[PDB]
């Protein structure tokens, strides 16, 4: 029942801290490890003697009674990731694991997404149901609207939109989802999606038969 | 030191799922001990037990009656299992390897653990009682203006899918210099939607428009499909 | 003995000197005695043997 | 912070002048040493029963092959009989 904090947060250009409570903290040392969005964790520690493995000028390690002190480099910028935490028991037989803190880094640039809209266009005109795309990515952070509209006013229309997810440097690419008929594509209006975070938020347009 | 893993990644609920992994190019593969660890969609990691070419039984006691995992002392294969339980914990399984050095003499306490040093490609496990029907291809239709580069969006999009995985290529792979795809929703159906925009430098394009590869893991893996020359 | 020990010398009194162990250097190890598994097998076999009759 | 067998143990002892006294920090076996009654303070176990002497460091001891030789007006006798069985009467005798 070990316990490893998971939302803790510094400032760029500082040192940290993380920590990692557990009883079971003797035979067991530490691991932490930092998997960025969607890929796999690298060895945030290791162990080279029996007697000590903070060596690399990145990072080092210290001991207390029960939590355990991962202090790091100066420098806290570029590296961000959420960082776990796992050991093992007295009997040498289990390996514990209970989470990790996600750090975000300070000085975040203001937020401002610029994605080319797409239109269904040239294959389900074709076919039986019209696709509908209006393709917003690159917003940091998320809890950015895109206001599906009627012919100049906004519209829901019960239309699907996806949860934001981080990738490249920390930033979220949700994207939105429309989904109805083609009649409406060709009954409806000429369609444009606007996306409204704060201040200035600019859209395009999808045109119909543009070709 | 590579390291890959192996198996369908996908069942139902009631029957036992079996997936390995390969090592190979490795220095010394029979004395290092080796444990899986799964990732659940709410992003909390979790333990699988370690196994040795010494025959070592061990894994988390909360997944005892579950887990039965396999060896094969000629080549490395790296089986694992899972029989009552399977619904809810269905994430992202790794695959990984727990290095070990020594400070001395074997079977005499001697034997540090390393920790996890090496892992393997990455596959995803979900249970979802559906099947797939597959993806089929579907262009985005470009539009560009005249002259002096800028802006080019050129998409290659895929509507139905229904693993988890999907493998983005365009030209085969041709280029890396921007590569961009996104994920969706489960809609009503639970077929998610997953279409990817390539960023690409565009002002004036001569048989070089690039192609998109598909996953389609489960089902027949390979639509080639051309976005028409509009640039 | 995997043990790589120092001699630490301390003047006790006017010239004897107490030699103790120092910091030991190279990792810690515990020490062991080997015998050959195989070899020892056939010897309490010859043993055994004699002893039975 | 984590078998142990071994302790980093201290005492003071006397230098050179008897008016002095000097602390040093030397290490012993466990035991060696037993626990008397925090911070651990022990105890050498001799202390308890009998005296000390340490040996001398440029002692050998190695085994070496020492000839036990009769005097004169004697003779050892030594069985040549392979099968000696307990102690009886050994035939082939040198
Ligand atoms: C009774 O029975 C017992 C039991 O059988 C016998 O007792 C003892 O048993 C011990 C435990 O088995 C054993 O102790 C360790 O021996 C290790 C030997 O390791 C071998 O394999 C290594 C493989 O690692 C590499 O490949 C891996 C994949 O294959 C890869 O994952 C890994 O990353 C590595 O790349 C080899 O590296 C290692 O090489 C040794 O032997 C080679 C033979 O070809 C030789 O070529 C090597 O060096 C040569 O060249 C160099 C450079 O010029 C010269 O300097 C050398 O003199 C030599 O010519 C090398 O000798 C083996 O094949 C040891 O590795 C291990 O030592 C490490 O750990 C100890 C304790 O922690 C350290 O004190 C030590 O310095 C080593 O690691 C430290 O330094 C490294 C280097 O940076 C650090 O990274 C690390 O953090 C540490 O700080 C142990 O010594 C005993 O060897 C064994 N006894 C004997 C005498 O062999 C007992 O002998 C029996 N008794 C009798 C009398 O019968
Ligand atoms: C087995 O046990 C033995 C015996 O250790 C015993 O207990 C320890 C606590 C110590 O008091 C021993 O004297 C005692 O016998 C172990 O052998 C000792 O191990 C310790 C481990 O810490 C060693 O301690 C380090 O000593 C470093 C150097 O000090 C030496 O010289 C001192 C006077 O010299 C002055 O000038 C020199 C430069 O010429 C400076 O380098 C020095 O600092 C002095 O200013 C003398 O008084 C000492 O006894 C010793 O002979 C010293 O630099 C280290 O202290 C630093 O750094 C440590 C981390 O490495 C850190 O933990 C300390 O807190 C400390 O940080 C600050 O440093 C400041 C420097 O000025 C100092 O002013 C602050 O006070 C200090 N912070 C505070 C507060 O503590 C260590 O103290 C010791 O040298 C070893 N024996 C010797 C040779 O004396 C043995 O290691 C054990 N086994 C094993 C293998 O572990
Ligand atoms: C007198 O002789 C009799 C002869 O019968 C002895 O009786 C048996 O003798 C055999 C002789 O080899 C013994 O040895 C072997 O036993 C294992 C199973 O042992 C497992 O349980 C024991 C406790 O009983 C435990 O000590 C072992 O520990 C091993 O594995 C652990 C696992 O750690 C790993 O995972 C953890 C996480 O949980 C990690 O933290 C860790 O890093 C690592 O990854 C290691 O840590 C230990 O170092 C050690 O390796 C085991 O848990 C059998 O599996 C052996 O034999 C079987 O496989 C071989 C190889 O294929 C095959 O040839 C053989 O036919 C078997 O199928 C072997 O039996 C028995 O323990 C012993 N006891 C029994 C059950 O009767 C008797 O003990 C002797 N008396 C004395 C005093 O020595
Ligand atoms: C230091 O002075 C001591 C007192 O004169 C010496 O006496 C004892 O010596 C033994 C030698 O092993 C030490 O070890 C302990 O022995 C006790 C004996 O208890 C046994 O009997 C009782 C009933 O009479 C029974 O209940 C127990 O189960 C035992 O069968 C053990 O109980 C301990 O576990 C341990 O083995 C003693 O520590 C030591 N002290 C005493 C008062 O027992 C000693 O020999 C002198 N020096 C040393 C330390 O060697
Ligand atoms: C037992 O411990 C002793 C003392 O540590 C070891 O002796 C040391 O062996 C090394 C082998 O390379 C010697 O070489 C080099 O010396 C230079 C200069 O001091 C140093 O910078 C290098 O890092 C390296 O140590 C070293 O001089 C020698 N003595 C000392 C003072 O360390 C010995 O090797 C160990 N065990 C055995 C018997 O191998
Ligand atoms: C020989 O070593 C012993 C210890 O085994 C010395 O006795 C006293 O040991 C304590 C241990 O903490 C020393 O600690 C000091 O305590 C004072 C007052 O509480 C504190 O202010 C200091 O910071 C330190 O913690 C103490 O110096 C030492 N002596 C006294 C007067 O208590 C003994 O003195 C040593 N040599 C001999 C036999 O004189
Ligand atoms: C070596 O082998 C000889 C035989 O060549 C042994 O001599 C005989 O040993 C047996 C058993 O020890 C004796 O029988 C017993 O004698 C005891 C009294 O000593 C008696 O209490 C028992 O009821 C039983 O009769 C036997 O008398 C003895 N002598 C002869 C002539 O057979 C000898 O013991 C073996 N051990 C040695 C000497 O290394
Ligand atoms: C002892 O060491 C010698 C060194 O050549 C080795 O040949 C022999 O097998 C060893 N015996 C054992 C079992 O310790």
């Amino acid at each position: 029942e070990l316990t490893q904090p998971p939302s803790v947060s510094v400032s760029p250009g500082q040192t940290a801290r993380i920590t990692c409570s557990g009883a079971p903290l003797t035979s067991r040392f530490t691991y932490w490890y930092r998997q960025k969005p969607g890929q796999a964790p690298v060895l945030i520690i290791s162990r080279s003697s029996q007697r000590s493995s903070g060596w690399s000028g990145r990072f080092s390690a210290s001991w207390s009674g029960t939590t355990v002190t991962l202090t790091i480099r100066g420098v806290q910028a570029d590296d961000e990731a959420d960082y776990y935490c796992q050991s093992s028991d007295t009997s040498d037989s289990y390996k514990m694991f209970g989470g990790g803190t996600k750090l975000t880094v300070l000085g975040q640039p203001a937020a401002a997404p610029s994605v080319t809209l797409f239109p269904p266009s040239s294959e389900e005109l074709q076919a039986n149901k019209a696709t509908l795309v209006c393709l917003i990515s690159d917003f940091y952070p998320g809890a950015v609207t895109v206001a599906w509209k009627a012919d100049s006013s906004p519209v829901k229309a019960g239309v699907e939109t996806t949860t934001p997810s981080k990738q490249s440097n920390n930033k979220y690419a949700a994207s939105s989802y429309l989904s109805l008929t083609p009649e409406q594509w060709k009954s409806h209006k000429s369609y444009s999606c606007q996306v409204t975070h704060e201040g200035s938020t600019v859209e395009k347009t999808v045109a119909p038969t543009e070709c | 030191v590579q390291l890959r893993e192996s198996g369908p990644g996908l069942v139902k609920p009631s029957e036992t799922l079996s997936l390995s992994c390969t090592v190979s190019q490795d220095s010394r593969p029979s004395d290092h001990s080796w444990t899986w660890v799964r990732q659940s969609p709410g992003k909390a990691l979790e333990w699988i037990g370690d196994i040795h070419y010494n025959g070592a039984t061990t894994y988390n006691p909360s997944l005892r009656s579950r887990v039965r995992i396999e060896l094969d002392q000629s080549i490395p294969r790296f089986s694992l299992k899972m029989t009552s339980m399977t619904a809810a914990d269905t994430g992202m399984y790794y695959c990984a390897r727990n290095a070990i050095r020594i400070y001395g003499v074997v079977a005499l306490g001697e034997w540090f653990h390393y920790g996890m040093d090496v892992w393997g490609q990455g596959t995803a496990v979900t249970v979802s009682s559906a099947s797939t029907k597959g993806p089929s291809v579907f262009p985005l239709a470009p539009s560009s203006k005249s002259t002096s580069g800028g802006t080019a969006a050129l998409g290659c999009l895929v509507k139905d899918y229904f693993p988890e995985p999907v493998t983005v290529s365009w030209n085969s792979g041709a280029l890396t210099s921007g590569v961009h795809t996104f994920p969706a929703v489960l809609q009503s159906s639970g077929l998610y939607s997953l279409s990817s925009v390539v960023t690409v430098p565009s002002s004036s394009l001569g048989t070089q428009t690039y192609i998109c590869n598909v996953n389609h893991k489960p089902s027949n893996t390979k639509v080639d499909k051309r976005v028409e020359p509009k640039s | 003995r995997p043990n790589n020990n120092t001699r630490k010398s301390i003047r006790i009194g006017p010239g004897q000197a107490f030699y103790a162990t120092g910091d030991i250097i190279g990792d810690i190890r515990q020490a062991h005695c080997n015998v050959s598994k195989a070899t020892w097998n056939e010897t309490l076999g010859k043993v055994v043997k004699q002893l039975r009759k | 912070i984590t078998r142990t067998e071994l302790k980093n143990c201290s005492f003071n002892m006397t230098t050179e002048l008897r008016d002095k006294k000097q602390k040093v920090y030397s290490l012993f076996y466990r035991l060696d040493v037993v626990q008397i009654n925090s911070n651990k303070e022990y105890r050498l176990i001799n202390c308890n029963t009998s005296a000390i002497t340490q040996a001398c460091p440029k002692v050998s001891f190695e085994p070496i092959p020492i000839h036990y030789c009769a005097p004169a007006g004697f003779a050892i006798l030594k069985c040549k009989d392979k099968k000696f069985n307990g102690t009886g009467p050994c035939p082939s005798v040198s």
